[PDB]
């Protein structure tokens, strides 16, 4: 019906925090996936930029 | 709830709930069956009475 595309840049270690229902700094105080999230997490490196 | 972060603790509490919630139906079903015996014995009394 209606999608929300939201993006940001995080570290290569903390991206495993980027799982809904997990802990760690990015999911604790920065950006929070919900308790029931069906969204897809797309992640890649942009080290050359 | 104290030890574990909720996202995993959800699955744990299931095994409690599923266990306990089942354990009620066991108890309830027993009472139904057992009451149906008393219900039969009650009529025997009401018949004698």
């Amino acid at each position: 019906t209606n999608v929300y595309a939201d993006s940001f840049v995080i570290r290569g270690d903390e991206v495993r925090q980027i799982a809904p229902g997990q802990t760690g700094k990015i999911a604790d105080y920065n950006y929070k996936l919900p308790d029931d999230f069906t969204g897809c997490v797309i992640a890649w490196n942009s080290n050359n930029l | 709830l104290s030890r574990l972060d909720k996202v995993e603790a959800e699955v744990q509490i299931d095994r409690l709930i599923t266990g306990r919630l089942q354990s009620l139906q066991t108890y309830v079903t027993q009472q139904l069956i057992r009451a149906a015996e008393i219900r039969a014995s009650a009529n025997l009394a009401a018949t004698k009475m």
